[PDB]
């Protein structure tokens, strides 16, 4: 569905 | 038909505080139409494309110039938005829809639509920010728009169909702001 | 319907594992008691029969992952073998916790009533643990956060899984009676426990110096493991409370390796015998060579898995030219061959 | 039929120069891989184990060459991925499952055929735990990838989108992995440990270390504990029991690689000259000079192309236009640039 | 079909002040394209794959050389950048966007990269990320690319594709 990207 | 002296005066009636910008638009607007009067018939080959890039702060009259120009100019005008634009049309919109709205203003007149003007607001919205990625409003939008801005014929169903046919409306002639 | 007993199931696992009597006893009681809780499907006076998960702790290559694999063979009820490195906290790109339940249904053929009574195994559980203390200003998405999500899963709840890939419907599967066996290899746990128990000091005059005479990491620094020790390692009390039982596995001893080469049906030596048999040459291992391999293996400190390096490298030169050779009835490996001083002896016909 | 280890060694011999020990490992490994497929499930022995390969050597030694040339005569599915891209799950960089994706494409989406394939990994040294690093931090690039790969090498099932909202399960226990890469500073690590054991005081004895560089022979004495100091995890090393040591190219290795291989630049350049009808010959004086320049620059075999290209850069401009030139001779002066090559009519 | 002398004249028509650069591209392009014609019929199989590197001050026409050459030879050319990279797939699909359908026609295309010094290894995730990643790209490989965005994936070889 959506997008997730982090660190 | 286009006049750079008079057009500057006409914009002055509706816009104030930007004198240099009026001179720039009059040259590009005059040059773009002059090119189409005699298309690629001059001796000069590989003529540079005439386009416009508006850059100014908030409340500077960017949206205002598009409205005033549309009223003064005879060819049909359109006012689109980049936020609605999405790549590969998942649920938001498609780039080809911009051409459909242009025909509605031109009443499905290809000869009259190719000489139209295009203005896209919030150009910064399509800025590619893919540091942490898929991206539907970033590179995908700019890539599709660049293909259209380059000049290509795109299939557009005229009237939607009652046919399985589409018209190959040119794009290099149409101007973009 | 006579179910197996711990002595019977232990005999099966004993055929595949050696020197793990402490840990094998735990799996037998759980599997044994798991059928009792299953038989009493809300048909007993005692409602909400307690649950007792298992935590298999052991060194590298000690056979933790091997126990769960061999267990599934003789097990009638379903089983699974998942991991935790690919798990992410609440919807990240990596994976969701519901993927574990999807695997269980593939083995049970999407049988909800049959999958709820299944068993679950997880590997590398220690990897998902915040190394830092409680503050954790940066929000790690693969550390202790993953453990927090599993709390609802272990306690018992219902998740959403599409059937066979899809309808706009989902399947609710309870986890109240589903067992979990989270086994992982913990590194540096011996140092943390020494500070709490040994409390050694040797600078001052009054304080006594141990002089490197303390117990080994596996000898006495694993059996007396307590929840409070794991908090310093980075686990959350809430996660450990869900796993009361603990199983401590000792490091493979010199004598243990000798048995592992011969007693198991899947031992490496047996595998080479079958592989060499296909070529047509018999394989015989001398007793001197077997013990020598054990001495070399311990130096590597890689566990049972390190044994393959010693055997394969030693016989690499032999396997390279054995197919070309013809009418070779037998192949025997001498003690010197393990060291590499001398080449193996071959018999021709 | 099935190729024998000797049979496959001679095939690699044409494309591989100066690597004797490495050919034996890949030959025995690949040969064993076939038996495990056939003998497996049709022999008294059951649950046949697996053994992977770990290639270690300097840069430009031919590690990447072995992975490609082997696939030509093998005919089974093969792939090539990079570890550096891989990152711990849940992060922006990449995921470990990606590696499986490429393998399927090479097998035309054949799960039964992809499990029987081979995989190679380059630049493996870039993922090592940083001993000297702040405690509170996470090496998703180096440590996370290793942790995630542990279960993959042992054998398991991972979700894979078929063809790139459904996934396909593909076993991995039968799949083979060949990790390889240059390890900078490893020579000092191994040297220390094997020669560490001596004090500085009067009573303490002194070892006679540092007798020889032993670059080609020091990597051969590698052990798993030496890699722990480097940054590798003991669990990851256990998954790769076999080890391979590739020495640096010899002073005259470049000379042999120029002539003996069928894919050498000399033969390749001759093909370009041959189609035009002009023969191309390289003398011994010219070739040895190039070898000295290559080693002096320390670029390696990879940089060898530059020397040949520059030497013929000016001359190649007019060869097609020129006529009545049946043969061309290359001289040492031509490589140096002192004089132009002579034309034979 | 062209020759190094003829291409040099054509190159001089639109470019000036760079004489040594013309001879480099003429032989490299002529030889590289020659490989496509001969293929593997010759004894020297597995030939080709020679990359071109350009180092010069800004405004020297480095990009113009590729674009002018692409027009002279009528070969598709794309102008990608490495500064954006921290994807690799974007570079491959980019070239395909010229015609959106190429099996044995995009393999002979040319690509140009700008600001190659940015990726220099500082001594630092910003640098050295790209160089290790570009190794497999330059050495040749095949990457999945959805043609036109869409349900069948397309495989395109990269070894034939030349890089500048
Ligand atoms: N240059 C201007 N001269 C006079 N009035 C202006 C000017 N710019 C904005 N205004 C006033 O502000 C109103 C809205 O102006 P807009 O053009 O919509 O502002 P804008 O910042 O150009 O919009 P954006 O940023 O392109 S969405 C107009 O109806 C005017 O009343
Ligand atoms: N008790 C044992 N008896 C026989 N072989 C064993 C034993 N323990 C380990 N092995 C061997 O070691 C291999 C790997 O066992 P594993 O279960 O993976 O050990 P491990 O401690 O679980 O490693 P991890 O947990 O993945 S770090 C097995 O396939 C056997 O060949
Ligand atoms: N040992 C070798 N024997 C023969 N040719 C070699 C050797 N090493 C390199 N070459 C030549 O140099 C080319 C490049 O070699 P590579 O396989 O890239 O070396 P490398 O050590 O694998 O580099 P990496 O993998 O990036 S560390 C080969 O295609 C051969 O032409
Ligand atoms: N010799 C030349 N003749 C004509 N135009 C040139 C020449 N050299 C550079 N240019 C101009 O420079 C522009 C390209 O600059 P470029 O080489 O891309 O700069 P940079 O290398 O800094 O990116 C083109 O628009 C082109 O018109």
């Amino acid at each position: 569905x959506x997008h997730x990207x982090x660190x | 038909l286009p006049t750079p002296h008079e057009i500057r005066n006409h914009l002055d009636d509706y816009v104030i505080g930007q004198e240099q910008a009026k001179k720039v638009l009059a040259v590009a607007v005059y040059n773009h139409y002059k090119r189409l009067r005699n298309g690629d018939t001059s001796n000069g080959v590989e003529l540079g494309k005439s386009n416009i890039l508006l850059i100014g702060p908030t409340g500077s009259g960017k949206t205002l110039l598009a409205e005033t120009l549309a009223r003064l100019l005879d060819v049909p005008f359109t006012m689109a938005d980049a936020t609605t634009l999405t790549e590969a049309g998942y649920v938001g919109e498609d780039v080809e829809n911009i051409i459909q709205k242009l025909l509605q203003k031109s009443d499905y007149d290809v000869q009259k639509a190719q000489r139209g003007i295009v203005y896209i607001d919030q150009i910064d919205k399509i800025s590619r920010k893919s540091d942490n990625p898929r991206d539907v409003s970033g590179e995908g939008v700019q890539q599709a728009l660049l293909k259209l801005i380059e000049g290509t014929v795109a299939a557009v169903p005229p009237q939607g169909g009652r046919q399985q046919e589409f018209l190959q409306v040119d794009t290099s002639k149409i101007l973009f702001i | 319907s006579a179910l197996p007993t711990p002595h019977e199931i232990r005999n099966h696992l004993d055929d595949y594992v050696i020197g793990q009597e402490q840990a094998k006893k735990v799996l037998a009681v759980a599997v044994y008691n798991h059928y009792k809780r299953l038989r009493n499907g809300d048909t007993s006076n005692g409602v909400e029969l307690g649950k007792s998960n298992i935590l298999l702790i052991g060194p590298t290559g000690s056979g933790k992952t091997l126990l769960a694999e061999t267990l599934a063979r003789l097990l009638d009820v379903p089983f699974t073998m998942a991991d935790a490195t690919t798990l992410t906290e609440a919807g990240y790109v990596g994976e969701d916790v519901e993927n574990i339940i999807q695997k269980l249904l593939q083995k049970s053929d999407y049988d909800v009533q049959k999958a709820q009574r299944g068993i679950v195994y997880i590997d590398q559980i220690d990897k998902i643990s915040r190394k830092s203390d409680n503050p954790s200003i940066t929000r790690d998405v693969s550390g202790e956060g993953v453990q927090q999500a599993l709390l609802k899963l272990i306690e018992g709840t219902v998740a959403a899984v599409p059937p066979q890939g899809g309808q706009q419907e989902f399947l609710q599967v309870d986890t109240s009676k589903i067992l979990f066996i989270c086994g992982g290899a913990f590194a540096g746990l011996d140092k943390v426990i020494s500070h709490r128990v040994e409390t050694g000091s040797g600078i001052g005059f009054g304080a006594t110096v141990k002089a490197k005479s303390d117990k080994a990491s596996e000898g006495e620094l694993l059996a007396q493991v307590e929840p409070e020790d794991l908090i310093k390692f980075g686990l959350i009390p809430e996660f450990i409370g869900r796993l009361p039982v603990v199983a401590t596995l000792n490091e493979l001893s010199e004598e243990a390796l000798i048995q592992i080469l011969k007693e198991p049906k899947n031992a490496l030596t047996k595998q080479y015998q079958a592989l060499f048999n296909l070529e047509g040459v018999d394989l015989e291992f001398r007793d001197e060579a077997l013990d020598a391999i054990a001495k070399k293996a311990m130096a590597r400190k890689t566990g049972a898995r390190g044994l393959r390096s010693i055997v394969e490298a030693a016989l690499l030169d032999t396997m390279y030219d054995l197919p070309s050779m013809e009418d070779v009835e037998k192949v025997v490996i001498d003690e010197s061959v393990i060291d590499g001083q001398s080449e193996p002896l071959l018999i021709y016909g």
